[PDB]
């Protein structure tokens, strides 16, 4: 997976590949890994997609539910504790690794969380299979206090270098756009590559299949 | 189970004709690493008892506490804590001997070998051993870990059965003892030249000597 | 030894024009030896249906608690549990048992009875939901089926069109592994019909 | 890791490098190592990542409670809950933690927490992998009661030859003062100390 | 008549210990005093020292919660330090498990929620106290949060409590009333207290020396209470003008 | 410490009285009015913000509360235990319904969760009843809009239109007068403001009166519960 | 201690009664009269909705009849709150014995249960009993078409008809009056409806003021289907049976 | 009525009257006294002689908690060792944890929420001793006395038991007569006296006089009973002032 994250001038510009797989094999071409946390908080997932889901969203039910009683938007340091916490207390087997962005009353913010429960807060990060060719992307042209449109594609030109140079990335580009006036979710941002059209039609003609016996039920 | 980080080695002791001497050297070792070269291994407790510890420094400092812990204990509703029901150095023992072997039976050890040296109220000598697995011995010269191997056989020399200890003045077992100590300088990869050492006399009571070093050291034959 | 490979078996889902299929194998073996070929893995709850490889004792067990949980859910809800809806059942349920799974591979397929849209869904052993439009594949000639569907499958295929595609898609992977087979089943479902088909296939 | 406590005439400084790998791999280069745990007690970390945040998290929880009830605790009374943290869960955590803070009663103060949750209070420390290969070089140089100017070039000196020699070290070296004037952040990048 | 003795309703729909519990809240008779500046909260209270062999500077009805977070209790010292302790621990674990500082309101509603269950479950009685809590909050600004024995919980733009609390409750109502505000409008701290201070005599018609009053006062980042000398330059003050 | 009460303070008397249920209705009827109505597109519920003093600042205190993004709740009686109640259903809506299902539970379910809640208080070990009557009212896609009544005894009913608490009798007559089943919101809003000015003796504005609505989405689906803003409910005042 | 508040709602009186059993049964005395008719063709639930405003909403509303599974329902008299409890333990039980015998519950297994339930809040725990008689009304393979009542005491009994509730002296005489053996499901319709008309404490007995049930073997292909009765339904067979 | 009966109820005055039951217990007690000093403080008490069978100084009533903390009290004699018991485990757990020994402020506050913790439940019953207590830690002397209730404040001078009102006058003159303060050895002379003083209100029989104490420079900060010479100085110090 190449997902990857930006601190930029106005917030916070998160990124993502849309490659599940399988062993070897490709499950899901186009699957969402930019996830829900809070209207002001969302999580890039790497890892155990399992793990990566429903730790994502017991920490998006418990800050709703934190956000009610106390009646104020969270904050990132909030969602980056509660899946610190969670992560450490189950000592690396709940195989979560992710990348939270978020916008506060203090600020954007952004982390990466590992698996065994160690945060890094930092303006870029990088995860997953792809992040050594995401990072690179962002080591070559990063630059502190960006304007959005650049932002945009210094991360969307990071997962492209995932998906392109590493095999367990692939698919389309998400982005998640996050600042104190808008959050602008572009599923996809990019379709780097086309569709591969087939040549021939394979398709069966009808009464092909040989059947033994047949039951038709009304609903 | 766990593995020993921060260790000490040996612990040396011996009966004379009026108390006992305990000695152990100042160095902290983590693994091949000379670390720590200002611990205390010679832990007292009241006036008439020595515990020397060897083995995880994190456990004997464990050990210190309750030792610490205990004679607060023993002061509460007790109107003689300074006189008759004082702590003595077999209580002191018995206590530790059972936490080791309670310990070693839950397969948590406290990583130690430890020798308690005293004097009790009648004037015996007291001197015995215990370590990790609740094993427990008693004998004129005790030592511990390396001690075992090299010094005892010099203190036997100069007590070799009980009969021997009424034959033993202060100065001749003192000496013996920073004798050995030099030895183990010499020959054990995990010591070091400055030590402690401690004497407990029914009459001239405990003594504690600070910051000694080995001397008279024999090395002008490497130069051949 | 593995658990998803002692029995064997395979199932496969399509979406087509108003209309979605599942199908799956007959075979219930003990690694070598083949012991039934009356083995089904689809099953349904009201118009959802649920099919399930993997570790047999696991598969029966899933299906008899997916009934206990959609029947409960029906008398307290006062209608039938949607697609969307039994996905995240199936989910939630997987990934409770998160450090001690049921060693299955669970595919869900129905029709939303108020929207009219075609549904399909598939999981791992733990509940991560695959939601793809085209097809969902499971068992131990996924591999095999991945490709079939691959290159046969195309989009707002007509009830018997996706028939064929499904079966051809079936048969030919099951025919390329040793554990699959020994007979087949097709569901077509429709908005408010449902044809059922048994297929001829080899029986080695 | 290298990091390294020191005391001196005005109080104590803690330095740090920045470097925090995954294998070869320089996950973090910009690291803050440096962990405040009281307004005047600060800790330095090496080990495991996710161990030692978890433990400096507690502490920090456990000092703001001891301040609610009994105002401003000591240097020692912070070892002390590092050192029980450590020892009784030395089993499962991998921590090496120097503590160091500023009394103005006991002025500077440096305690050292390695792997075993053993406690040691000295003049200075040393920990993590690259402080191996400073034994030599900062035994040889110290003095007590140095200047704050001294103890600044004392660290950044040493830190600057652990960063060489150590793969797992580099980065920047951050350093914190504690003295009673009150908290200052210093940072150093590798065009000064390099060229040392 | 035991629907009077433990938590249970009356034929009248009556809780009787938590009224019970109210008077309590009395017993002490001392009287406090909240009120809003720009930057800061301050509260005052009054403090009796009526033994001579008390040490004076033990006696105190106010507590540091958190470092943001004062308390002020009316009620009897047992209960008030009963809460105290369990506001402090929650104040830590909240910090500790999300992150960021506790809240005044977010703590106001804790403790009015455990003070709720007392009034609910029959083996718990109800602590004889009412609880202000005051800071500088960073999202709402300056913040005065009252909980009491029937779990009730409300913010105040200014508010008392005591024995003499509607007098008190009146001379503010009026102030605001001229000044068509939710505050005191005024820059310093020093000038709110010596506000509180001065409506506070105008209301209870006493007057003040330095050991009388007890004062806390909440800023950004910390709360604090002022020592019988800091009073004393605050009643200098009051008396020059 | 034991909590030695592990047996009912709730019990039968000869006659076959609750006398606890009964004496927490006494509670409820003590409480400010407050009242539901459903319209054909949405459902209003309204309700009186009785302020203890001045210098309180009563926005703070919410007695309209979000259960779920198309569900609102309003009550009559004792407000911390209807506190507990609001955060105890918040809760058992992604415990027991949201973490399973992954979306938010019909309004008649969650209502009887509550109910649940309340019934347990009415029957289990050292607890006194819940002494508040709720009006929840709420949108889903199979029901459509609903309001329904919960009691002390845990008993719930669906509503067309009601009232609970202090004039609860005469606003209830006077809401049968006005229903109808072809009112739209802005009707059933403009009826809600009617029968609330009869039960209310002192001010009467938007600063005085908490009102919310179960209605259209407001920009995955956007929430139907809105609260209406003090502005809101003075411009609806004028043409009143 | 509190010893000193607890009423001992599970002793006996020294007549070798139940007080808390005793008193609930008063309780639910003054509840909605429900009847149960078993005809040799179906079953047939009746029972009378209390209080009610014409701003009650009827079709969402259910107080009386509730579903334990596709072959068993219940007909409630008393604590509406306290009935759902139990309901949802007893639709738990049906679903436990499918799982484990993949055959649906044997109606007097499932109502054995419930009643054994209702028993131990007498012999212990020092709780208040569950203020609920119930109906039960249902069908299996053994057996046929079966009624049931249970009450606050734990104690269960079958029935060929049998009323609940408030005035179920005179609504028991004039079911033992025109009860026959041989009837039929319509006949026994009438039967429920008749006798709820005469012993209701309302001026007239009208559609809002009921809910109504049937369990017929009646389908295509011999199979049990459930009838909960909406308000429009309930209204027509009002007309039908010549009451309004 | 009947709001007596039952502990942690609140009476219609806001009361719980079985706390102020207790308080009769400790009033009926023999007297003991707390006297606070320049670096430390003294605690006294009176011994009821009832027969002379009982051993002369072996019936110890002071007790020790920590190293550095002194506890003594009026009223039912073992409620107050069970709590001595439980500050012993609340000093222990404080310097487990934290290293340092327990601050007098911060143990006073374990004592005050324990006993406090006895009036919120009918299962237990209120404690029935007033304990003074108090030592030498990190900034000074502190003296502390705590009542039934969970009350509990700082002192110059505490006083309980039969006798309360005659010590407490006598505390009240040297509050008075001494602004700068009172020196350890003179503290142990004035406990003596007001003992002795206070014995009149227990008149009947004779009685047996106890002392301990802190004191930064005469005990170096721990906590030591007053025996031998030092005692004979301070009982002849008392019979001269009577006489
Ligand atoms: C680069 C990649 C594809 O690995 C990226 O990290 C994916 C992130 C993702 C997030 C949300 C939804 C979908 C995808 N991760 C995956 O696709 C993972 C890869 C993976 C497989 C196996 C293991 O084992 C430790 C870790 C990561 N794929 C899965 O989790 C798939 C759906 N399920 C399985 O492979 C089943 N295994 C069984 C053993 O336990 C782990 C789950
Ligand atoms: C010299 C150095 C850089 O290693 C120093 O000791 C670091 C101290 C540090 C780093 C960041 C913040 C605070 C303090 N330590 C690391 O960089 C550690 C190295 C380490 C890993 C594991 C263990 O023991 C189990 C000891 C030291 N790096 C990490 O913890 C990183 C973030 N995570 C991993 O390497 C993942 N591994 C996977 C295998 O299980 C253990 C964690
Ligand atoms: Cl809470
Ligand atoms: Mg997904
Ligand atoms: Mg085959
Ligand atoms: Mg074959
Ligand atoms: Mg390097
Ligand atoms: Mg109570």
């Amino acid at each position: 997976t190449t997902i990857a994250g930006v601190v930029y001038k106005d917030g916070i510009v998160l990124g993502a590949d849309t490659r599940a797989t399988e062993g070897m094999v490709v499950a899901d071409k186009n699957c969402s890994k930019i996830h829900f946390i809070s209207p002001n908080i969302y999580c890039c997932g790497a890892g155990t997609a399992a793990d990566t889901d429903m730790t994502t969203q017991l920490i998006s039910s418990n800050l709703e539910l934190h956000s009610l009683s106390t009646g104020r938007l969270p904050r990132v340091v909030t969602a980056n504790r509660m899946l610190k916490q969670m992560l450490f207390r189950y000592q690396g087997y709940i195989g979560a690794a992710l990348v939270l962005g978020g916008v506060d009353v203090t600020g954007p913010h952004l982390y990466s969380i590992y698996p065994h429960g160690s945060t890094d807060k930092l303006p870029y990060v990088t995860m997953g299979s792809g992040s050594l060719a995401a990072m690179a992307v962002f080591e070559d042209k990063f630059r502190p206090d960006m304007e959005e449109e650049e932002a945009k594609n210094l991360v969307s030109e990071a997962i492209a270098a995932g998906i392109f140079n590493d095999l367990g990335s692939g698919g389309n580009i998400d982005l998640c756009v996050i600042s104190k006036n808008k959050l602008d979710f572009l599923r996809p941002y990019t379709v780097p590559n086309k569709k591969g059209t087939r040549l021939g039609r394979y398709r069966c003609e009808k009464g092909t299949t040989a059947v033994l016996t047949e039951k038709i039920t009304p609903l | 189970t766990q593995q020993p980080i921060v260790t000490g080695t040996s612990v040396i002791s011996m009966k004379y004709d009026n108390g006992v001497i305990i000695a152990a050297d100042n160095l902290g070792s983590y693994g091949s690493l000379l670390r720590f070269n200002g611990v205390e291994r010679l832990i007292p407790v009241g006036d008439n008892t020595v515990v020397g510890i060897s083995g995880d420094i994190s456990d004997m400092q464990h050990i210190e506490r309750l030792l610490k812990d205990l004679v607060t204990e023993n002061a509460y509703d007790n109107p003689l804590a300074d006189a008759e029901e004082a702590l003595e150095p077999s209580y002191i023992f018995e206590y530790l001997a059972t936490v080791m072997y309670q310990r070693r039976s839950k397969m948590n050890p406290l990583w130690n070998a430890i020798i308690v040296a005293g004097v009790q109220s009648n004037g015996d000598q007291f001197l015995r051993y215990v370590n990790l697995l609740g094993v427990t011995y008693s004998s004129p010269t005790l030592a511990t870990g390396f001690g075992a191997h090299m010094a005892n056989p010099l203190l036997r020399k100069v007590v070799d059965r009980e009969s021997d200890i009424p034959k033993t003045t202060v100065q001749v077992a003192e000496e013996a003892i920073v004798n050995a100590m030099r030895v183990l300088y010499y020959r054990d990869a995990r010591s070091s030249r400055n030590f402690s050492l401690a004497i407990i006399d029914k009459n001239t009571g405990l003594t504690f000597k600070k910051n000694l070093q080995v001397e008279n050291m024999k090395w002008d034959f490497a130069k051949d | 030894s593995d658990p998803s490979s002692i029995n064997g078996g395979i199932v496969v889902a399509m979406t087509g024009k108003d209309c979605v299929a599942i199908a799956c194998d007959l075979r219930l073996g003990s690694q070598s030896l083949g012991v039934s070929n009356k083995f089904e893995k689809i099953f349904h709850y009201g118009h959802v249906f649920l099919g399930i490889t993997g570790l047999a004792t696991d598969v029966t067990t899933l299906n008899e608690m997916f009934r206990y949980k959609t029947n409960l859910y029906k008398l307290k809800e006062e209608r039938a549990i949607e697609p969307e809806t039994f996905t995240q059942l199936v989910s939630s349920s997987l990934y409770e048992r998160r450090f001690g799974p049921y060693f299955v591979g669970p595919v869900v397929a129905g029709i939303n009875s108020k929207s009219g849209k075609p549904f399909i869904a598939g999981f791992d052993l733990i509940g991560c939901i695959d939601e793809a439009k085209d097809f969902i594949v499971s068992g131990t000639a996924s591999d095999q089926l991945f490709g079939m569907c691959e290159s046969l499958y195309e989009p707002n295929l007509e009830p018997e069109d996706l028939f064929e595609t499904i079966s051809q898609a079936l048969l030919n992977a099951a025919d390329r592994d040793a554990l699959s087979g020994w007979g087949a089943v097709v569901y077509i479902i429709k908005k408010d019909e449902v044809v059922k088909r048994y297929l001829k296939m080899r029986q080695d | 890791t290298s990091i390294m406590a020191v005391t001196f005439k005005d109080g104590v400084i803690l330095g740090a490098d920045s470097r925090t790998t995954t294998g070869a791999y320089i996950a973090n280069r910009v690291t803050d190592k440096l962990t405040r745990v009281h307004d005047k007690i600060w800790c330095c970390r090496s080990g495991s990542a996710a161990d030692t945040q978890a433990i400096a998290d507690i502490v920090q929880y456990h000092l703001e409670l001891y301040t609610s009830q009994y105002g401003t605790p000591s240097t020692e009374t912070a070892a002390s809950v590092f050192k029980e943290l450590c020892y009784e869960n030395k089993d499962n955590l991998t921590a090496g933690i120097i503590v160091a803070g500023y009394d103005d009663k006991n002025k500077g103060e440096v305690y050292t927490i390695p792997l075993g949750g053993s406690v040691h209070k000295l003049p200075y420390a040393i920990a993590g992998s690259g402080s191996t290969f400073i034994y030599g070089y900062c035994d040889k140089n110290f003095r007590e009661n140095m200047s704050k100017e001294e103890t600044v070039d004392f660290i950044k000196h040493s830190l600057s030859q652990a960063i060489k020699w150590d793969g797992s070290s580099g980065g920047v070296i951050r350093m914190v003062v504690l003295t009673a004037a009150g908290v200052e952040r210093l940072i150093f990048y590798p065009d000064e100390y390099e060229q040392l | 008549g035991y629907d009077r003795h433990i938590t249970i309703f009356s034929p009248e729909g009556r809780l009787y210990q938590v009224e019970y519990a109210f008077k309590a809240t009395n017993q002490t008779n001392i009287n406090s005093l909240a009120v809003r500046g720009k930057d800061c909260t301050v509260v005052i209270s009054q403090k009796k020292v009526p033994d001579k062999l008390l040490d004076p500077t033990t006696v105190s009805y106010i507590f540091c919660i958190s470092r943001t977070i004062g308390m002020v209790v009316n009620g009897p010292i047992p209960d008030a330090r009963n809460a105290a302790l369990r506001a402090k621990a929650e104040a830590a674990e909240f910090r500790y498990k999300y992150g960021y500082d506790m809240p005044c309101d977010v703590l106001a509603k804790r403790m009015a929620n455990l003070s709720q269950i007392y009034t609910q479950r029959a083996y718990m009685r109800p602590l004889g106290v009412i609880l202000t809590f005051v800071s500088v909050d960073e999202e709402l600004g300056p913040s005065i949060y009252k909980t009491d024995p029937a779990g009730y919980y409300v913010g105040y733009k200014a508010t008392a409590t005591g024995p003499k609390q509607q007098e008190i409750t009146t001379n503010l109502e009026n102030h605001f009333k001229k000044s068509k505000i939710d505050h005191i409008n005024e820059e310093s701290w020093e000038k709110v207290v010596e506000f509180a201070i001065t409506h506070m005599i105008d209301a209870l018609g006493t007057e003040f020396s330095k050991n009388d009053l007890e004062v806390g006062v909440a800023t950004k980042d910390k709360f604090f209470t002022l020592s019988a000398e800091n009073i004393e330059e605050r009643l200098v003050a009051i008396a020059e003008q | 410490m034991t909590d030695r009460y592990s047996f009912s303070l709730t019990t039968f008397s000869p006659s076959g009285k609750l006398g606890q249920i009964d004496y927490a209705l006494t509670a409820v009827k003590q409480g400010v009015t407050s009242l539901g109505i459903k319209a054909t597109n949405g459902v209003v519920i309204a309700t009186e913000k009785k302020s203890s003093s001045p210098l309180a600042m009563s926005e703070t205190l919410s007695k309209v509360s979000l259960l779920t993004p198309d569900i609102g709740a309003v009550y009559s009686g004792m407000g911390p235990d209807y506190r507990v109640l609001v955060d105890k259903s918040r809760k058992v809506a992604h415990t027991s319904y949201k973490r399973i299902y992954g979306e938010y539970p019909p309004t008649k379910l969650l209502v009887s969760e509550v109910a649940k809640i309340m019934q347990e208080a009415t029957q289990s070990g050292g607890v006194r009843p819940f002494g508040v009557s709720l009006l929840i009212a709420g949108h889903d896609e199979f029901n459509g809009f609903s309001l329904y009544q919960v009691d002390p005894s845990g008993s719930y009913f669906p509503w067309k239109a009601t009232a609970i608490g202090k004039g609860s009798v005469a606003a209830k007559t006077f809401l049968e007068k006005r229903w109808n089943d072809e009112l739209e919101l802005e009707d059933a809003i403009h009826i809600a403001l009617l029968t609330l000015k009869e039960s209310v003796e002192g001010e009467f504005n938007g600063d005085t009166i908490e009102l919310a609505i179960i209605g259209d989405e407001n920009p995955d689906k956007g929430p139907r519960f809105r609260k209406l803003t003090s502005q809101e409910i003075n411009d609806r005042l004028e043409a009143l | 201690g509190s010893r000193r508040y607890d009423s001992r709602t599970t002793i006996f009186s020294p007549e070798g009664r139940l007080y808390q059993v005793e008193y609930a049964l008063e309780s639910i005395s003054h509840a909605g009269t429900a009847i149960g008719i078993m005809a040799s063709d179906g079953i047939v639930l009746a029972a009378e909705r209390k209080v009610t405003s014409t701003l009650l909403e009827q079709d969402t509303s259910t107080e009386k009849l509730y579903k334990l599974n596709d072959k068993i329902a219940v007909a409630v008299a008393g604590l509406t709150a306290d009935a759902e409890i139990l309901i949802n333990t007893a639709r738990i039980h049906a679903q436990n014995y499918l799982k484990t015998y993949n055959e649906d519950i044997p109606v007097e297994i499932l109502v054995r249960r419930l009643s054994d339930i209702k028993q131990g809040y007498t012999q212990h725990g020092g709780l208040r009993p569950f203020g609920v008689s119930f109906i039960y009304a249902g069908y299996d393979d053994r057996y046929g078409y079966q009624l049931y009542t249970s009450n606050p005491s734990g104690n269960y009994t079958g029935w060929k008809a049998i009323s609940v509730g408030a005035n179920t002296s005179a609504a028991q005489t004039l079911l033992q009056m025109d009860y026959k053996d041989d009837m039929k499901v319509d006949d026994a319709i009438e039967l429920a409806l008749k006798t709820l008309s005469k012993t209701t404490d309302s001026s007239a007995l009208t559609y809002d003021r009921l809910e109504f049930a049937t369990i017929r073997k009646g389908a295509n292909d011999g199979e049990v289907y459930q009838k909960i009765f909406k308000p429009q339904e309930i209204k027509d067979i009002l007309v039908k049976t010549g009451i309004t | 009525t009947g709001y007596d009966l039952s502990n942690s109820v609140f009476s219609p005055d806001g009361r719980n009257f079985q706390v102020e039951y207790a308080v009769k217990a400790v009033e009926n007690g023999t007297t003991s006294i707390g006297i606070k000093c320049n670096d430390g403080v003294v605690f006294a008490v009176e011994k009821l002689i009832t027969s002379k069978l009982l051993v002369p100084q072996k019936n110890v009533k002071i007790q020790v908690v920590d190293r550095h903390i002194g506890c003594v009290y009026s009223g039912l004699i073992p409620d107050g060792r069970h709590l001595v018991n439980r500050g012993r485990e609340e000093a222990a757990s404080f310097k487990k944890l934290y290293k340092t020994p327990i601050p007098i402020p911060a143990f006073a506050d374990r004592l005050g929420q324990y006993v406090q913790a006895h009036t919120l439940y009918n299962s237990v019953r209120p404690f029935g001793v007033s304990t003074i207590f108090g030592g030498v830690d990190k900034n000074g002397a502190h003296l502390y006395m705590l009542e039934p209730s969970g009350s509990y404040w700082g002192y110059k001078g505490a006083a309980t038991g039969k006798g309360r009102q005659s010590a407490k006058a006598e505390l009240e003159k040297l509050v008075d007569h001494h602004p700068e303060g009172l020196s350890a050895r003179e503290a142990v002379k004035q406990a003596a006296k007001i003992i002795y003083l206070a014995h009149e209100d227990n008149k009947e029989k004779d009685f047996e006089l106890e002392i301990s104490w802190c004191s930064l420079s005469e005990t170096n900060g721990l906590h030591k009973f007053v025996k031998g010479d030092l005692l004979q100085e301070a009982i002849d110090f008392a019979q001269k002032e009577i006489n």
